[PDB]
């Protein structure tokens, strides 16, 4: 349901 | 407009949060034809994730709405047209993007690191195609990123340090690709434990500057198999 | 699209953060002719402030660069030819808002609640225009501004209680005039002041959803109070 | 230098 880590990440 | 003069105002787009611009001006630099350098690739890598993250924020948003309202019609339908949009703006950027490796970063990448970047950087974004794409459509695309990321992911392993940024954000991104649009748990926490674990090993012949570098990424390994393994 | 089908599109941009888009639609609906209702002109109200905001900020972040250079002639040249850039679209969203308040929606306002409003609106948007305005254009801005409030104001006081978000509102945005584009802190401090005093007697007199929304705002009065006293 | 608060306020 939550969001895994991805790179580029963004700033945000 | 000087190569030299795009880059200063993409820096400059980036400080006013104008990632339109940002991705534009790089565009132009990669246009040029020249292989970009680390710091123009590192600069036209966070325009069009920007660019491309306000409309994959966007899809998200209304698509939960779009489910939530099971309680009126005409609303779900409203939703239902505005995604169809934010997609079509989303699919515009992605193949901008694709374009710009195909036409000119994956054939002028001279060194391993560029190409395992691009490739990665192909992968990422048929990954984001894949998510909005139609019924029938959906599995080829998903080859598509599939192929990219291996080929990325045999080119580091050969040529490149476990320790290495480019390879440890590229097992991060492949390990995901798994997990969400293959839907393979197994596979996808088994790619990120391997890469962690060998990342480990080599950590002592490490300098203090690309032990900053490591460490975030090896940590956001740690953060993924944790939330998948519990 | 319908006019009750754009509200709602505009609300399903306002959650995807897609202001553009709805400002857009806010724009088409007040060019239908039809009086705004409160919601609406909420939706429009803020549609433009979030477009105009993010130039606002834009401009900052490349003026406070631009004074940083005192270095390269080139480099200062780059960011004030920039600035120049986001003033021009600053000014194009202003006169875009300025236009829809004298054609379509003064005119066209009978109660006073929706006249202080749209006449707030105007002082807000021409405010906007006197801090990126050319030195000779200035007052003329500036004076066009003023105006509005101080229009706005009178009606106000007249005809809403003290308590009203929107003559409390005003109140705000009108000291943060005279502070920031008149540089007369003192009578900022006492507009403010008293805005918040003369609410303060009728609190008792509120309902549960009118004493949530008019403290809120009052706390802004006294936040603003606080940074300017201290 | 710093703020001061106006009102519609931006979305973070």
């Amino acid at each position: 349901t939550i969001v895994p880590a991805t790179l580029p990440q963004l700033t945000p | 407009m000087d190569k030299n003069e795009l880059v200063q105002k993409a820096k400059l787009a980036e400080q006013a949060e104008r990632y339109d611009d940002m991705a534009a001006c790089m565009k132009s630099v990669t246009e040029q034809g020249a292989e970009l350098s680390n710091e123009e690739r590192n600069l036209l890598s966070v325009a069009y994730k920007n660019v491309v993250g306000a409309r994959r924020s966007s899809w998200r948003v209304v698509s939960s709405i779009e489910q939530k309202t099971e309680g009126a019609e005409k609303k779900q339908q409203m939703a239902r047209e505005y995604r169809e949009k934010i997609e079509t703006e989303l699919r515009d950027i992605c193949n901008d993007v694709l374009s710009l490796l195909e036409k000119f970063l994956i054939p002028n990448a001279s060194q391993a690191e560029s190409k395992v970047f691009y490739l990665k950087m192909k992968g990422d974004y048929y990954r984001y195609l894949a998510e909005v794409a139609a019924g029938d459509d959906k599995k080829g695309i998903v080859d598509q990123s599939q192929q990219a990321y291996q080929e990325a992911f045999e080119i580091s392993k050969k040529e490149m340090q476990p320790t290495h940024p480019i390879r440890l954000g590229l097992a991060l991104n492949f390990s995901v690709f798994y997990y969400e649009i293959l839907n393979s748990p197994e596979k996808a926490c088994s790619l990120a434990k391997t890469a962690f674990d060998e990342a480990i090993a080599e950590l002592d012949t490490l300098s203090e500057e690309s032990y900053k570098d490591s460490t975030l990424i090896m940590q956001l390994l740690r953060d993924n198999l944790t939330l998948w393994t519990s």
